Formats: structure tokens, sequence, C-alpha cells
RNA sequence: UCCUCCUAAAGAGUAACGGAGGAGCACGAAGGUUGGCUAAUCCUGGUCGGACAUCAGGAGGUUAGUGCAAUGGCAUAAGCC
RNA sequence: CCAGGGCUACACACGUGCUACAAUGGCGCAUACAAAGAGAAGCGACCUCGCGAGAGCAAGCGGACCUCAUAAAGUGCGUCGUAGUCCGGAUUGGAGUCUGCAACUCGACUCCAUGAAGUCGGAAUCGCUAGUAAUCGUGGAUCAGAAUGCCACGGUGAAUAC
């Protein structure tokens, strides 16, 4: 949307003229954002699952690619195919859609916001984050809800290290420390 | 609680409390005075309160204003 | 009819259904009403959508179930991490204002455990 | 012998029934006048006579489904009320299976589990449960009904 | 797209009592109205107004009127 | 009675009351064909979440997998949709 | 002899009580009918301030005159319409008044908020034959302050005894 061709007329300008790029093109940019819960306890029940599903559809407009289990582990008592979680990605137009009203409107309404920590790069530059609440999104009115199931957020950027990666996110006024 | 005015502390605690202020931190003060108040002024000493058989240092700090001396000298023991 | 959490309670009269507020008892709720213009004996559910947002407002000067649980716990918190008399009682579980414990005192100690 | 039991959710205290006068009768003398009723939570009350009466007529307006000339049956605040008519056959269609019929009964247990042991309390053997639901026969309709209620 | 598998996406106008007019496309169905946006959400000058909890001494102060 | 390895001396075969393990089945798809796909284990970052669930990157390379014991095999996959 | 602490400690058990589980009851407004008793480093009118505990000035009374001191159930109007509720009042946070050198261990009371167990109680067991049982209020002793206990006073007032 409009985050779109600010990055293309402010954001690459801005990281082109403070890192001393030769090129365009070689300047960072995002490619996908990736959420997902996984429930875990719908291992005892099913309607949980389709619950989360609901959710994720409703605060992305894609529908939730139910995940299974990759490998049989006894600490949790889950076996090969048992679904555990959701999972939506995020591309185009709808990545900006998405990020623009999570930056604007979702964030500043998280309970006693101090500030996104910029410390949870991976190491080559892309951002995870934690939201422990899902009624933070104004697609969720409270009352049809009825548990706290949390998202996690991702943002996989082209960045090659998590100092580009820091500038290009911070570009588009993330609150950082 | 106690009433409309005057925070009470005895005098020998007071006169005590103004010497002790004039070289900073020094040795634990052997007192008695249980229903002495904490004045603002004894922030940072190391008062030693009565429980009834051994005198407790307690070190005072800013958030214990209102509360009396032997409030933080428990005076029984269990288990 | 809706208030700061939930005025859920209908077919109730006003000086009532603001008593369901954290932080709202009987005098506070008197309150409202003597300057808000609504008689004591109106119906919530009989006022209009308008002296709602007068309602909201009025609640608002005072401190509620949101930040009042807060306020709350801070109290009782700070004397626990003082290490004062009372912050004992309340690590124990027992009785604060001190009153009796050889037989009575089941509200902090709770069901009866031989 | 299956092993069934009923427990409550909310147990109401005071009373259940409020009757005032019912005077229902559907083309003929009516079943019956006033018929003024209380329960006070309890009292069994084994309504009989002989069959042609209008007893199951009496309980299927007792439950608002009738509606009769009465002024309300007036339930209590919070009953929840379960339902066992003389004729249950509009509840076996749609071919759902013996484990796909039980399971959309419940309010907080689990899918997979805890309904399967209710269902299977009542003398259901594990392929017993993977066949149609219409297909059951006599007791085994009667005992789905009373699993119906162990769940809710 | 996957043709009518996903819920309804359009555009609505989501508003700020202190303004902060912005048109966005969501899945609501119906236009929101919500609190100040990051724009005017106080995370960046309420921080001395956000750490004050406490104060004892001036509070008793205040109580020593002899 | 049948199957796998060693003794069995680099073709086949080769004994002992020699050393070790399995079978008396299963599947109407777990067969045929066409299209597509590639694991274990680790690190970092991430709400409940935890040594270990689900996710995003990087190392690794088949140390995974095969309805069933062992041997031989399998990337053109015989493994996974 | 003195200061501080204890007799107020709490996995637990018992005895005697107070308050409740409500609709012949809660709450608001108005309105009546008592007896007995105490008071001088004491009772302390009236008025003003404080929502209230009380504070300031302060007459009278060592008294059938003055103070404590309004008695309360009842009575009429309204509301609540059977809910853990407009029942219940524990526990806890905050802000205070007063007696006292001193209210933390441990005082009483008032205000704001919080508002729990409890929806008539197992085996068993207690009191009462008439102004009695049942309930409602009041005063006195001890006492600087600190009673649901003790002693006493009256109001309404039964059922049954073959
Ligand atoms: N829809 C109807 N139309 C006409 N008459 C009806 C209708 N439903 C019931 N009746 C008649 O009214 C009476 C009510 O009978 P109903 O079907 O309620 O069962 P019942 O009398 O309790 O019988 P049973 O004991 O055999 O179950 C009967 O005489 C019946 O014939
Ligand atoms: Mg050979
Ligand atoms: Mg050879
Ligand atoms: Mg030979
Ligand atoms: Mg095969
Ligand atoms: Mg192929
Ligand atoms: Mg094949
Ligand atoms: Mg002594
Ligand atoms: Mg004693
Ligand atoms: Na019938």
């Amino acid at each position: 949307a409009k985050l779109h061709d600010y990055y293309k007329d402010e954001v690459v300008k801005k990281l082109m003229t403070e890192f001393n790029y030769n090129s365009v093109m070689q300047v960072p940019r995002v490619e996908k954002i990736t959420l997902n819960m996984g429930v875990g306890e719908a291992i005892a029940d099913k309607k949980l699952l389709d619950n989360a599903a609901a959710d994720l559809a409703a605060i992305s407009g894609q529908k939730p690619l139910i995940t299974k289990a990759r490998k049989s582990v006894a600490g949790f008592k889950i076996r090969q195919g048992y679904p555990i979680g959701c999972k939506v990605t995020l591309r185009g137009e709808r990545m900006w859609e998405f990020f623009e009203r999570l930056i604007t409107i979702a964030v500043p309404r998280i309970r006693d916001f101090r500030g996104l920590s910029a410390k949870s790069f991976d190491g080559r530059g892309n951002y995870s984050m934690g939201v422990r609440e899902q009624i933070i999104f104004p697609e969720i009115d409270y009352d049809k809800v009825d548990r706290v199931r949390g998202l996690d957020i991702t943002i996989t950027t082209t960045a090659k290290s998590d100092e580009e990666g820091r500038a290009l996110l911070a570009a588009f006024d993330f609150p950082f420390r | 609680r106690s009433l409309k005015k005057g925070p009470f502390i005895d005098l020998h605690l007071l006169k005590k409390v103004e010497k002790a202020v004039e070289s900073g931190d020094k040795k634990p003060l052997r007192t008695w005075s249980r229903r002495s108040t904490i004045f603002p002024n004894m922030i940072g000493l190391t008062i030693a309160v009565h429980n009834g058989r051994q005198h407790v240092p307690v070190f005072v700090t800013d958030e214990m204003v209102g509360h009396k001396l032997g409030e933080f000298a428990p005076t029984r023991t269990y288990r | 009819a809706r208030i700061a959490g939930i005025n859920i309670p209908d077919h109730k009269h006003a000086v009532i259904a603001l008593t369901s507020i954290y932080g709202v008892g009987k005098t506070r709720s008197k309150a409202i009403l003597a300057a808000a213009g609504i008689a004591e004996d109106v119906k919530i559910s009989e006022l209009s959508e308008g002296q709602i947002d007068t309602l909201r407002d009025e609640v608002a000067k005072f401190v509620v179930e949101g930040d009042l649980r807060r306020e709350i716990s801070m109290s009782i918190k700070r004397l626990m991490d003082l290490g004062c008399y009372r912050g004992l009682r309340h690590r124990r579980g027992l009785p604060v204002r001190g009153q009796r414990t050889k037989t009575n005192a089941r509200t902090r100690k709770g069901p009866r455990k031989p | 012998n299956p092993f069934i039991r009923f427990e409550q959710d909310k147990k109401l205290f005071r009373n259940a029934l409020e009757v005032e006068g019912l005077t229902k009768g559907f083309d003929n003398g009516p079943l019956f006048k006033n018929l003024n009723l209380l329960l006070e939570v309890g009292e069994k009350l084994a309504v009989l006579g002989t069959n042609g009466v209008g007893k199951s007529t009496l309980l299927k307006t007792l439950v608002g489904d009738l509606q009769p000339d009465s002024g309300t049956v007036k339930w209590s605040e919070n009953a929840r009320i379960g339902y066992y008519a003389q004729d249950h056959e509009y509840e076996f269609e749609n071919d759902l299976t013996v484990f796909e019929w039980m399971s959309q009964w419940k309010q907080e247990g689990d899918d997979e589990q805890a309904v399967r042991s209710i269902l299977g309390r009542l003398l259901f053997s594990q392929d017993d449960i993977k066949k149609p639901a219409k297909v059951l026969s006599g007791g085994e309709k009667g005992r789905m009904l009373f699993g119906k209620l162990m769940m809710q | 797209m996957k043709k009518d598998i996903h819920p309804k996406y359009e555009e609505i106008t989501a508003s700020c009592s202190c303004g902060n007019v912005m048109k966005i496309r969501s899945t609501v169905g119906h236009d929101l109205n919500l609190d100040v946006c990051s724009k005017c959400h106080p995370f960046f000058t309420g921080k001395q107004r956000d750490v004050a909890t406490g104060g004892r001494v001036d509070r008793f102060n205040k109580r020593f009127n002899i």
C-alpha cells in the first residue's frame, strides 16, 4: 500500500546514503511476513485449533496453514501427523497492508506498551516478535474470542546482517528502544 | 492512626539521631525505642532495635518513614 | 449499560448497576447520579444512550477495576518486599490486623487441613 | 450393565416449575384445564395415566415447544433443560456416525478423549463407533440419549 | 488467491478521536474508531510520567505541619 | 518347516546340542501411472513453551526413511504428497 | 529497682456465645409508647465546624428540676419480586477521630473501596409450663481508653401438657 511506495521513495534514499551502497537494489528489503501460533493443547481437543485458525484469518485475510508434528516426541505426548498449530505467510500487497496496520494501531494498543526490543534479530537480519495477546488487533471484538492465545510475528528481510536489518526496520518508524 | 499531630518519638533517640548524622554512617545504635517513628533524617542509618532479647539491625531505607521502629523487629519466634 | 469494564446488569436501578464496577460502592454510586442529574429510582435500560456518555466520564475521575487492581497490588506488594510485620503476615497467609489465630481466622487460613 | 450417572452444573435452589393455567386441547375437549404446578427442586414427579389422555402433550408444552393458551411456564433463572422425547427419530438423521453424532454435544470436554469414554462407558466397543448413528437399533438409540445428557 | 476460501477483504475508514484519519484495508465489515494511534501514543514523552510510582518521605513531610 | 548375518578359508556350496535375531502375516491401497517434493541432528531469534512441539534464518549432508528381523539397496529416489 | 518483650504465639481439638443464611425480610422517608440507673481532677445542654468518628466556645447539675438520653421492634407510604440477591458481613488496602508519656508487637470507633464461608446444618445434644419461651432495645459495675461477657431494666409476647 502506501508503505510500499514510501519504501521506494524514502527508505531507499535513506539507506543508500547511510550505508554507502553502489547499486540501487543492493539495499535490503522485506520479502515476507510469517504469522503462526502453536496452540499445543489441541492434542486433547480439536475445536481449539479451528478457533485459532479463525483468529489468524481475521487478523490477516488468508486461510491459515495447519501444521503437523515433524517427529513424535514423548515429552508432550505427540506423534507424527498430529495438527499442532497454524501458519500464515504474507507477501507483496497483503504483507504491506498488514504491516502498515501493525505499526500504527495494533502495537500502540498493547497494554502497558514499553517498547519492542531491538536485539531480537536472528544474527542475519530477520526480526521475530511475540505479542502474547490477539486482542490488540481491531479485528477482534473481545466478545467472540475466548482465549488469550498470542501470535508470533517474523520479519523476513533480505538484509545480509542484523546491523542493516536494524536500520531498515528503524526507517519504517519501528518502536525500538 | 496516632493523632492529628506530632509524630511521637523519644528524646534520647532523637538526640542520638542528631549526633549520628554528623559523622555519616557509623556503628549501629543500640536503642530500645520500639514506639519511635522513623523520621526522614534517619534514612541510610543502621539503627538496631530491641525485640525483647536481641537488638536486631534494621537498615532504614527511603520507604520506611510512616512506620515505627519496633515494626521491623519481630518479637516472637515460630518454626 | 456499558461502562469501563461492563455494565451488564440490566433491569436494575441505577444506584445498583454501578455497584458492579470494582471501585464503586453505594455512596460512590450516589455521587455519580447526583452530578449526572439522574434520580436514584431510574432504571438502566430506560435511560438514553446520551446519558451513558455522561456516566462514563464521571466514573473515569475515580479509580476503577482496571487501575485499582494495580493500585491495590502495589500496596500489598510493597509491604511484602519491605519486610514489614504486615509483610510477614501477608506471606504466611495469616490475619494482619492483629487478631486471634488460636482457633479462629479461617478466612485467611482457609479450609481446615488436619 | 451400562454405567450411567447424571451430574449437575449449577443446581438451582428454590423451585423450578411455575404453571398458572394451561387449558390446552388439540381438536376435542381440552386434556387439562388449569394445572397449577410447582416443583421445588426435586419431586421427581412421575406423570401417569392411561394412554391417550395427553401426558406427552403436557410435557411437550411444559418445555415450550407447543405453545399453550396458558401464560408461560416460567422456567427458573438458570435452568438447563434436557429432553428425552417419547419419540426420538429426528435426532438420528443426516447420516452422522456414532462418534460424530456424540461429539457435538459438549461444552468444555475434549473432542478425542472424555467423549470416547462417556460414549464407550455405556457399552460401545472400539469398532462400534465407526458406523452411522442412524443404523443403531432400539436400546442403543435410547442409550445415546442417556449419554447425550452425560456431557450436557 | 484460491477463489473464495478466504474471508472478505475490503477497504475501511479507520479514524482516531484526535484525527489520524487513515484509510486501510481490513476484514471487519464496518469502520472502526480507536484511541490515539502510533502518531499520538505517549510512548516517547510520558516516560517520566510513567515511572513515578512511590513517594513516602515527602508525603510524610507534608504531614509535618509543626 | 521357512527367512537374515557370522563360522565359510575374496566364484557357487560347506558342519557341530556353534554365535546372534525373526515368520506362519499385512494392504482394494500400503498396487499401476502422471505431476510435484527431499531428511536426522544441531545452532541463533521467537507468547504461553519447558532439555524437546509449532515458526524464521544458517551449518550439515542422508549419520534420516522403508508396514515387520537382518543383509544388500535406494536421489532418475525403491523415501514423502 | 528499671527498660523492652510475653500472657494476644497456631498443622490441630473441645466448651460457652455473637452474627447470618433472608420476603411474618433488606433499604429509604415520616410517626408514636418504657422502665431502671449513673454522674464533681464527673455527666457535660445550646450553637458553629466536620458527610462521620469528633472538634471550639461552653450553661446546668454532687441532682423527682440538669446531663447521659433519640428507646427498638411497631405503625403508614415506596422499592426490592427469589437472586449468593439491595441477604450476609468476614478479610484486606487507603484516609482519619479520640483516651493515654506511648495504639508496631496488641485499643475502640468513623469514612471510601473490597465484599468471602453461609441457601437451615451427620451421629448426638440443650433450655423452657406464663408475662415463661421467643425476639427488641436500655442502663450499671470494673474502667484514662478497651466487651458479643457479667449484673440488672422494660416493650411485643406464644404452643402444649391425654
Ligand atoms: N397434532 C394432533 N392433532 C390432533 N390430535 C392430537 C394431536 N396430538 C395429539 N392428539 C390427541 O390428543 C391426545 C394427546 O395424546 P399424545 O400424542 O400427547 O400422547 P399421550 O396421550 O400422552 O399418549 P401415550 O401415553 O400413548 O404416549 C390424544 O388423544 C391424541 O390422539
Ligand atoms: Mg563364499
Ligand atoms: Mg573360496
Ligand atoms: Mg562336502
Ligand atoms: Mg510400498
Ligand atoms: Mg515420479
Ligand atoms: Mg511405489
Ligand atoms: Mg515491666
Ligand atoms: Mg489469658
Ligand atoms: Na404420549
